[PDB]
DNA sequence: TGCGAAATTCCATGACA
DNA sequence: ATTGTCATGGAATTTCGCA
DNA sequence: TGCGAAATTCCATGACA
DNA sequence: ATTGTCATGGAATTTCGCA
């Protein structure tokens, strides 16, 4: 049985609603399973309409053979079904209920969520410019289970930003308190 | 002036006047008796007078001139007299071509890892799609993968939008681009020092420069002509096609594909290779390193056999941009400062100012 | 089809199919081992289809759409089948451009006598001169002896009212000139069929034919220039001025000026020529006679190394004259009619017309 | 001394008024002495300024090293002059009431008249058109004298229009009949 | 151990406003 | 302070299949 | 019957919208 | 049914002046 490649399989995910950020209220993640790689794109809504709008910028560079998503509405359309058969991309369900992709891709969605937490307190609304710095940061981290970041899996080369602090992704005193208060 | 010719009517010898002729008197001016026919030599005094005259009548070059003078006059090495005036006339100076051909082109060195260098550039304009008139095109040094963003301008804005998406992916070390006005902004210097990326420019009025994206260009309008034929020329939906398509491409003379060259492996596109299937990722990753390395590089081709090369303290003169109808195409003399390298030139321009300069865009200035 | 991939998996030798290789079935498909990898090969009747999707992924020519094939497939002469679609493709052909170079060009005869042959063409639109635009430019084909009239637009009517005065002096037997409106409209030849003058046309978007009157344009425009450093350009008023110049410049490879060529003698100007005062009009009329047929010559230079020319029943395309944005740069093939020389021929065009035209405006069809 | 050449010596004079053609009243004739080349040019007067306009058109295809004229008020006014001198053109004047020329100019300068009246009659007011037609048949009549025409001599080759017809020049009864009418 | 044919490599040509 | 490039399809050259 | 310098010829380069 | 051209200034080559 053949090794592990980037473009094996994508998971993709909605996060949010967020805060209104340049009038965009989701974030379309998705995840390459082999490298860890993550493509993160703003929608205004998690619909098969701008699920297909974003995957068709990330299917302009790379097309991955099978696609890993829960049974969310925008997925599991017929709409949906149609676009990935025109590209020859294979569509995988986890059960309902029962969420499940790989250790590292788990992992890489935790991490997401929390860098996206952590960020947002103080500027809850803006989350847009920042995702640029967000997919550089997650895909400069180091993991520990393989000896490479995301980057390097991906490219074969080092990046030109490394992201030698390796952070705390923790809130603070001062953000908890914050945060607190801005759920008030 | 009369020294020098009465010396010579009294039959002594002068250094340039040849023994063998007879000079003589007669109406008034010293005369001589050559094979071509009976010619008047006039006093230096005159002389300069003379070239310039017989210069004026059309700004000659040299031949045209002396077939003028020597019509009446001889004198000892005519030549260098036109040749000394050819070389003070600022008119023909600043308008006439050159016959000297540039020398060989560079081919620099393909930069070594993908986003060490950048290449970017406009399309357009193009017909109004959606709204659209412009293509940024983006394209990595080292691999030729390139992203197109549909734009509304040419403008620094746009640009800086474009590369906030594709920088999501990874910073280059480098962007190299030529002098439009989206790229020597201050908006957009400060837009790349912000991220650590150094802006290179190309010299100005010289493409070819940017010939990395510039050729890229052309492929991505002939595959939007040959996709819109019979059609009408809807290109914004065909912008993220044209741009995979171009991106899995074979260059015959690498055999790879930009995406093979940036990724060491096929995404699930038509016709993927597959011989690395067995291969673990950094068993395949270790093979791209190796294939990178090894690619074929073109040497600079042979001088043409009028080429000139410039040195430092050479008068050679610019190119005028865009030049009105009826003016000189070519700038007064300037002086070369610095030889960067045997294509690229520092001079002292035309105002006061340091300027560098392709070698394209200059010629050097006619006797000395 | 399926005959003869059976015979292959039994082990008979099917010619093209080197013997030497183990061919099997394996997830309902033949398969082959070969050097590369073990590749598909497909039944007879698929192989269009193959060829065609990986030609069409990016509108690749030989090479490239091989590449992508060999991924996946094997069979034998795959390029035989690639170059069969390249020549199908009507996108490619008409889009692409050609890598063949035009043969060398003629050096057509000089004009045996002044008033043979004139060459007319428009300069224009300048900066306007006493609302003048536009220069019409006769150049006597034996000569070189040039005449220049100012005019509002480049039309017939100023075309005619020019030449009734240049007539007053002589009729010329054929007037050469390009397809501009002025030059083709039937004003202009009933003008012409009256004086018993012979109307020749370049082929159409081809200035090199009209060369001897473009290369004098060349030269009314570099002294106007240079008359006009640092001054408004009021051009008018120097037409007559640089006419006069340039009718008496020597031609540094003829040792001759257009004057000279037409009279024999030169007139009151400066630096006039005095040789032949002491012959009879006669006797300058007959060395006349005898520098005419004497002047140089030159050849029709070496073909590039990978030129082509043109030969009856040939497919070829004609450039497009002005092809809009994101559009072909060439016609539908049309086939060569006729020869009229190597560098000229009759085509039946992209609707049903005959149409001559240059060999530069031409390519050959690729892939026959 | 040297044998004659053309542009050695150009003979001017001005015929009319005529009949308006056009706008013009006369016309300026100019005879090269060696070949016997005309050219010919309508103006609106008999003025310095008329003149000049006139023989810079001609002056900006040959030069001629002497101008001949009569005593004509154009010709010796010292505009005329300071334009001669700028173009380096001898003046020659013949003494007042007495014109002479060479027996070739005369000739040419009668032909010319002659031509002239013959043409006019019928159409007084068409000549401007037909002044080419003029100096082509007079370029291209053969000389009794010289074996050649002025068009021969000039450019040292046959032209495509020769003139065959070596014509009446008389008036006819008909012409003469309408040219007796004209002046009524 | 050499042949005829196919496959691959060479490379001039031309277009990137 | 910077610098040409590379798809294309015939032709030239090399390799392949077989003996 | 040869030398050094000048004169002439050669010719690639580039522009004629 | 038509077709490149020729001024330009360094370099290559020839000729000139003298012996
Ligand atoms: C036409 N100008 C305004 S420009 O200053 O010259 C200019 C300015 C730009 O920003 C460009 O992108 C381009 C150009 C000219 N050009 C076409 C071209 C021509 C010859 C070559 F060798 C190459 Cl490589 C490309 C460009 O693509
Ligand atoms: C630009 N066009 C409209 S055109 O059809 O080509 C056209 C039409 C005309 O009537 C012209 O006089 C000229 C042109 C183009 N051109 C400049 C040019 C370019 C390259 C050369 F080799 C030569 Cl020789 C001359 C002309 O002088
Ligand atoms: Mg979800
Ligand atoms: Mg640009
Ligand atoms: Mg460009
Ligand atoms: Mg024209
Ligand atoms: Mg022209
Ligand atoms: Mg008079
Ligand atoms: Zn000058
Ligand atoms: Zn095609």
């Amino acid at each position: 049985d053949r090794p592990q490649k980037p473009f094996d399989k994508f998971f993709i995910d909605y996060i949010g609603p967020l805060p209104p950020s340049q009038g965009y209220l989701y974030v379309l993640v998705v995840v390459d399973g082999m490298t860890g790689f993550t493509w993160l794109y703003p929608t205004k809504a998690p619909s098969t309409s701008a699920t297909v709008k974003s995957l068709n910028v990330l299917t302009s560079i790379a097309i991955p053979k099978v696609i890993h998503s829960d049974q969310g509405a925008a997925f599991t359309s017929s709409t949906f079904a149609e676009w990935a058969k025109e590209r020859g991309i294979h569509l995988e369900f986890s059960t309902p209920y029962h969420p499940q992709s790989s250790g590292k891709v788990e992992r890489k969605n935790s991490d997401i969520k929390r860098l996206l937490t952590k960020l947002l307190v103080g500027r809850p609304t803006k989350w847009y410019d920042l995702l640029p710095v967000v997919q550089l940061a997650l895909n400069n981290t180091y993991s520990p289970v393989l000896k490479y970041t995301p980057h390097q899996l991906l490219f074969g080369i080092d990046s030109n930003t490394p992201f030698a602090n390796q952070d705390t992704l923790d809130l603070t005193r001062e953000e908890e308190l914050s945060l607190l208060q801005e759920i008030r | 002036l009369d020294a020098e010719l009465d010396q010579l009517l009294q039959g002594h010898y002068i250094k340039g006047y040849p023994k063998q002729y007879t000079y003589f008197l007669e109406d008034g001016k010293v005369k001589v008796s050559r094979p071509e026919g009976v010619k008047i030599i006039p006093p230096q005094s005159d002389r300069q007078k003379i070239v310039l005259q017989a210069h004026n009548l059309a700004h000659t070059g040299r031949e045209a001139t002396l077939l003028k003078i020597a019509n009446l006059y001889w004198w000892p090495n005519m030549r260098k007299d036109v040749v000394k005036q050819l070389g003070r006339c600022q008119q023909c100076l600043i308008t006439n071509a050159s016959n000297k051909a540039s020398g060989p082109i560079l081919r620099p060195d393909r930069p070594q890892k993908p986003f060490d260098k950048f290449f970017i550039d406009y399309i357009g304009p193009l017909p109004p799609s959606q709204g659209y008139l412009y293509v940024l095109v983006v394209v990595d040094g080292m691999t030729g993968f390139t992203w197109l963003y549909p734009t509304k301008a040419p403008s620094t804005s746009a640009t800086v939008k474009s590369l906030n998406v594709l920088t999501s992916i990874a910073i280059p070390k480098v962007i190299h681009s030529d002098q439009g006005a989206a790229f020597t902004s201050s908006t957009f210097a400060e837009w790349a020092k912000e991220r650590g990326i150094h802006l290179e420019f190309s010299t100005p009025y010289h493409p070819q420069s940017s010939g990395k994206v510039e050729r890229k260009n052309s492929d991505i309008k002939r595959l939007l002509t040959k996709l819109l034929v019979g059609r009408p020329t809807k290109w914004y939906d065909l912008l993220p096609v044209v741009q995979l398509a171009l991106n899995n491409t074979y260059s015959p003379v690498l055999k790879y594909t930009p995406h093979q060259l940036l990724f060491g492996i096929d995404s699930n596109t038509p016709f993927a290779n597959q011989d690395t299937l067995d291969l673990t990722r950094e068993e395949e990753l270790s093979l791209l390193q190796e294939i990178r390395t090894s690619l074929y590089h073109p040497s600079t081709p042979p001088a043409s056999s009028r080429s000139w090369s410039p040195v430092v303290g050479q008068l050679v003169q610019e190119r005028v941009a865009r030049p009105a109808s009826l003016r000189p195409r070519w700038h007064k003399p300037s002086t070369v400062l610095k030889v960067l390298n045997p294509r690229t030139v520092v001079i002292l321009d035309h105002l006061g100012n340091n300027r560098t300069v392709s070698i394209d865009n200059l010629k050097p200035t006619s006797h000395q």
